[PDB]
RNA sequence: AAGCGUGUUACCUAUACUCUACCGUCAGGGUUGAUAUGAUGCCCUGACGAGUAGGCAGGCGUGGAGGUCAGUGACGAAGC
RNA sequence: UUAAUUGAACGUGGACAUUUGAAUGAAGAGCUUUUAGUGGGCCAUUUUUGGUAAGCAGAACUGGCGAUGCGGGAUGAACC
RNA sequence: GACGUAAGUCAAGGAUGCUGGCAUAAUGGUUAUAUGCCGCCCGUCUUGAAACACGGACCAAGGAGUCUAACGUCUAUGCGAGUGUUUGGGUGUAAAACCCAUACGCGUAAUGAAAGUGAACGUAGGUUGGGGCCUCGCAAGAGGUGCACAAUCGACCGAU
RNA sequence: CGUGAAAUUGUUGAAAGGGAAGGGCAUUUGAUCAGACAGGCCAGCAUCAGUUUUGGUGGCA
């Protein structure tokens, strides 16, 4: 996972003579690659129709991009996911500039703070937050304050030698 | 004086008519192979432009490679790992799917990497690494003859000629396949990009189906 | 100790099936069966005479031998590391013709008819069985079925 | 002192090293376990399908 | 480290040469494997791995079995081929006359043969006269009708025969043998 | 006595396939493409960027 | 953090994988009108090589015996 | 055997061939004789019995150790 | 195979060319030591041994599947419906070698407890394969003959 | 009192030695040693062949 990459999957029972056209299933996935993606598909289809791999199909497999990759948005996610002793949903909030990026610090997030595996984790809806004032985290709503500004105090320094004639301080 | 003469240049007539057949047969699969690209190409375009989705043929080749080794193997899947001559780690064969294939694919999956071979990663496999069934011994093609002498009973004269029966599964894959001694790959150039093996490649291991990424991986060891 | 009896183990392999107790009726009392013909064997709890041991249950054999009440039949056994030819003299009751070899005449007259057709026109008439091949392409319309579905689900409880 | 009484393990890789093989079926089986009558009559049917080729071929 | 199919280094299981050390019969395997390598004839084949073959597996060929060999229809004037040892039959009183090459000729079947108006060669002048093999006709002798070969695959009701040094009665012929005592094999 | 690889050794990649000799003359390796315009229907994108 | 969870690369190294050489084994072969005179020889080709109990094969050594080297030796045999 | 060539079984003569009746592999296939050692087992995953349990006692399939070194788990018969 | 119109050349069925130093302890071998990393004491019984299991302080010499009667499989050799000279006899350069009559053993007949009887209807049978050989075919193949062997149905001998 | 082994020991010489010694791979050092001038020893460079590794860069989809 280099990178998440969104796809959309679009697949379909596999048609029959007596019901050809079938309804043509389509979800959006988070995944490494193409291999993982069609995986996930299947995952989910599981969960909703009676339908696998064996009597479906996939008819598309489509890469999806930010239609702006370099405007900072505020991302509201909900997340399903498997603790040790139950399933419970989340609502967090990433500040950031594209959906996958916020998806690879979601995962980060899940993974550090309740020890949650990519394994165990449904991504139930990346949507941005439209206006401000409906961001409901304090860490991200003390980043939408008028002119602001803050330091970097404390700056380490990585040298490229083992030893220095200096003693360097940490200015910035 | 022995008709030496006679006998030394009609056999260089009969080598530049079999270069030359051979080249008039390289030249037409080469625009196929073309031709078949630029066609499936326009036809997710076209598809597109009237509201439609393509969905592509499904593949019908796969080349296994086993990278599991030989020790603690269960019966049934050893026994389906000799069947498709993968005797040894890092051992490879072109597959044709069919659905009595594709259940043999499903018993060895946890011991090998497969998925859907580009005609870049055939040519340099035959080329490089291809070695012909010959009387049970196992020779490097290196010559159209010794493709012509074993295989040309089923048309294929040439290298090229073994390697269109490959990518497109012909009338007679398998012999064409089973001439083939199974290929010797080396370790991953750059390694196998996981720290795990022994897992899917959906898991983020090595085995299983990795449908195009196999192409990548071949193409290191070889 | 340990019981090894003839019919032990027989508990419910040698039940008659629900609501299908009683006397045997008359078709398995008409059916011929003839040297040669591959029958399968299935004991009937009901005719305990001509009756097979309950290893014979749902192993499949040839007919050697026609009798008055009973037929002769040879199965092969596993014993060690090989098989063995077996004779059993089984009622007709424990006795049904397998299905399999009248599929496979089927077969056989229906190659000799599309061969027959051969020598008129179109050799290579691709006599052998195929496995099921991959799929060929083919284009979606969305005509009417335009893709659309939702997300996964949150958690409830629906208790 | 005890030991174990039963195993059926390595019974089955014992089996297969020399390939548990099927009993080399043959052209005309044995007509052992034949019904008498019907075998009885069948050699009197031989004896003349043998002297009708006889006169016909010699 | 290979999942090997079969047993590696296997022998294949024939011989190659006879394990005679006799001078002259390596000769002949010599002539005939030089014989069967610059020609295609399957006669010079069959020859060359007959003359491998161990004693027991050239049983005597007896001229009487030569006799009827040539009373099949076209096979009269064919050169008998014997790999081994032609003994004699007092058994038949008349013999054809024909060529026949063997190995070794007893002095009885010698003298039958040649009395008969043929001849006794040896099998290089059978390769000399018939290189290719051509109108000749290999016999072998019954092998299985050696007295070891009864006692191969002794076992309850397969009737063969016990290895036994004494026969006659008191010779187990009793209890195994017959339903009056205990039961019969 | 020594397999030569093809891939490399021009000599022996000219000993096998004598089509190699056109392909590298007529950079058959870096074939231009014929530049179509066709777009996609409105159903196919709309469908792409749709939540 | 040099801890915990998660992601990315780079890197290290088995008697394992690839290539080559050498040894042996097995298998398939070539080789006689000079086999450039050793056909149990010479040579070509391919694959293979773990091992207790155990089986077989080819060899090394010791005492004595038949043959041979018209063998070695008080100008130094054997032994150490 | 049938009321009866009606059958049953075995046949004579005629027609059919590499897509000859699925896939894959095939390492040569089949057969025989003779004899060694062994007939204390144990461990791992999964199923499973008795037992509170046991580095306990007893079974099923498989893989191992025994019989085996090599790299890793510091160290270890069986783990990777 | 490539290039060259050809001549010929070439990176095309496995290293050649040019130059320098030394010509001996320089390289190399052996051995001692040092250094890095590794290395538990062998043999035995055992599921398991470095074991807080057993034998072993050291060294030399000695020290354990032999021979015989009868026999099974396999192999070599001689002869072959026979075979075995050596119990004996003859002979001798004298325990050797060489030569030999009648017997006898095994084989050439089986079966039954026995008294007894005792092996071709046939091209020593029929059918399915069967190597090799013959005929026709450029060959593939087809037909004929088919030893050994394999399966099966018969015929014959003895017992019942 | 022929020869006169080994265990074990004395002298001399060499070498090493902070709670054993011994050994395997490699090399340094010391000591010791075989062979060869009608090419033996150790190297440098160039152009190739085979197997790889690491870059720079070009054209396409
Ligand atoms: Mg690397
Ligand atoms: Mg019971
Ligand atoms: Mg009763
Ligand atoms: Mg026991
Ligand atoms: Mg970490
Ligand atoms: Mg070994
Ligand atoms: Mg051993
Ligand atoms: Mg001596
Ligand atoms: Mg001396
Ligand atoms: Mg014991
Ligand atoms: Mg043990
Ligand atoms: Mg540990
Ligand atoms: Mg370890
Ligand atoms: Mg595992
Ligand atoms: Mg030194
Ligand atoms: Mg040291
Ligand atoms: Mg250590
Ligand atoms: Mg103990
Ligand atoms: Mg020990
Ligand atoms: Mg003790
Ligand atoms: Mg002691
Ligand atoms: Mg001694
Ligand atoms: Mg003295
Ligand atoms: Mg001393
Ligand atoms: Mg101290
Ligand atoms: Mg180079």
């Amino acid at each position: 996972m280099a990178h998440f990459k969104e796809y959309q999957v679009i697949g379909r029972r596999l048609p029959t003579e007596s019901v050809p056209e079938p309804k043509l299933f389509r979800m959006r996935i988070f995944a490494s690659n193409e291999v993982i993606a069609k995986s996930r598909y299947w995952y989910f289809l599981q969960k909703l129709h009676k339908v696998k791999k064996a009597s479906g199909e996939i008819v598309s497999i489509n890469q999806i991009n930010e239609a702006h990759p370099t405007k900072v948005k505020n991302f509201g996610v909900w997340v399903r996911y498997d603790s040790r002793s139950g399933t419970h949903n989340m609502y967090k909030e990433i500040r950031d500039v594209s959906r996958v990026a916020a998806v690879e610090t979601l995962y980060q997030d899940m993974a550090a703070r309740h020890r949650a595996r990519f394994r165990s984790i449904h991504i139930l809806k990346v949507a941005e937050i439209e206006k401000t004032a409906d961001v409901k985290r304090q860490y991200v709503k003390q980043f939408l304050t008028k002119d602001l500004k803050f330091p970097l105090p404390h700056r380490v320094q990585k040298s490229t030698k083992t030893f220095s004639y200096k003693r360097p301080s940490t200015f910035y | 004086a022995e008709q030496v003469a006679a006998e030394r240049a009609a056999r260089k007539a009969a080598n530049k008519e079999k270069r030359a057949i051979i080249l008039e047969r390289n030249a037409a699969y080469q625009k196929e192979y073309e031709t078949a690209e630029r066609n499936i190409i326009q036809a997710k375009r076209d598809a597109k432009a009237a509201g439609s989705y393509y969905v592509e043929a499904q593949h019908k080749l796969v080349f296994v490679v086993r990278i599991k080794g030989i020790n603690k193997i269960p019966p049934k899947p050893r026994k389906v790992l000799q069947l498709l001559r993968l005797t040894r780690i890092n051992s490879g064969t072109f597959v044709k799917v069919t659905k009595a294939t594709l259940e043999l694919l499903k018993l060895i999956e946890p011991y090998v990497a497969y998925g859907y071979p580009s005609y870049s990663t055939i040519r340099q496999l035959v080329y490089k690494r291809g070695f012909g069934k010959i009387n049970k011994q196992r020779v490097p093609l290196s010559d159209n003859a010794i493709i012509e002498a074993n295989l040309g009973k089923y048309g294929i004269l040439s290298i090229d000629d073994l390697i269109h029966e490959i990518i497109t599964v012909g009338p007679h894959f398998k012999q064409a396949n089973n001439f083939l001694w199974p290929f010797k790959l080396s370790n991953p150039s750059g390694g196998w990009g996981v720290p795990r093996k022994f897992k899917h490649f959906i898991q983020g291991g090595s085995f299983g189906n990795r449908e195009e990424f196999i192409n990548k991986l071949v193409k290191s060891m070889n | 100790g340990k019981s090894h009896g003839y019919r032990s183990r027989t508990r419910y392999m040698f039940q008659r099936d629900f609501r299908k107790h009683g006397a045997v009726h008359l078709s398995t009392y008409l059916k011929v069966y003839k040297v040669g013909d591959i029958v399968d064997i299935k004991a009937n709890g009901s005719i305990q005479k001509g009756m097979p041991h309950k290893f014979y249950q749902g192993k499949t054999g040839v007919v050697y031998n026609v009798t008055k009440s009973s037929v002769g039949v040879i199965i092969n056994k596993m014993v060690g590391n090989r098989y063995l030819e077996k004779r059993l003299n089984l009622r007709v009751e424990h006795i049904k013709h397998s299905k399999c070899r009248q599929e496979f005449l089927e077969r056989v007259k229906a190659n000799a008819a599309k061969r027959a057709e051969a020598k008129a026109q179109g050799v290579a008439v691709q006599l052998k069985r195929q496995p099921a091949q991959p799929r060929e392409s083919r284009i979606v319309s969305t005509e009417g079925n335009v893709p659309q579905t939702l997300a996964p689900v949150p958690y409830e409880t629906f208790i | 002192a005890k030991s174990k009484n039963h195993t059926a393990h390595n019974q089955t890789r014992k089996a297969h090293r020399n390939g548990i093989k099927k009993p080399k079926t043959y052209k005309y089986p044995s007509l052992k376990g034949v019904d008498p009558k019907f075998r009885r009559n069948h050699k009197h049917a031989l004896h003349g399908t043998a002297k009708a080729l006889a006169a016909a071929k010699k | 480290g290979i999942d090997h199919t079969s047993k590696q280094h296997k022998r294949s299981g024939h011989r190659t040469a006879p394990k005679s050390d006799n001078v002259y019969l390596k000769l002949l395997v010599k002539l005939y494997t030089f014989l069967a390598r610059r020609t295609d004839a399957p006669f010079n084949k069959v020859v060359l791995k007959a003359l491998f073959l161990s004693k027991i597996n050239r049983p005597p060929v007896s001229v009487s079995r030569i006799a009827r060999a040539l009373k099949q229809e076209g096979a009269a004037n064919k050169t008998v081929v014997v790999v081994g040892t032609v003994t004699d039959d007092a058994r038949i009183f008349e013999f054809p006359k024909t060529t026949v090459a063997a190995l070794r000729f007893t002095a009885g079947a010698r003298a039958k043969i040649v009395k008969a108006g043929g001849e006794c060669i040896t099998l290089d002048q059978l390769a000399v006269r018939a290189p290719k093999g051509q109108n000749t006709l290999i016999l072998r002798g019954p092998r299985n009708s050696r007295e070891a070969v009864r006692h191969f695959g002794m076992g309850p009701h397969k009737g063969k025969a016990p290895r036994i040094l004494s026969t006659g009665r008191k010779f187990e012929r009793a209890r195994g043998r017959r339903r009056s005592k205990g039961f019969k094999v | 006595v020594l397999k030569k690889n093809p891939l490399k050794n021009k000599q022996v990649l000219l000993r096998l396939n004598p089509y190699a000799k056109v392909f590298a003359a007529e950079k058959l390796g870096s074939k231009k493409a014929e530049k179509t315009g066709t777009k996609p229907a409105a159903v196919f994108t709309e469908t792409l960027k749709h939540d």
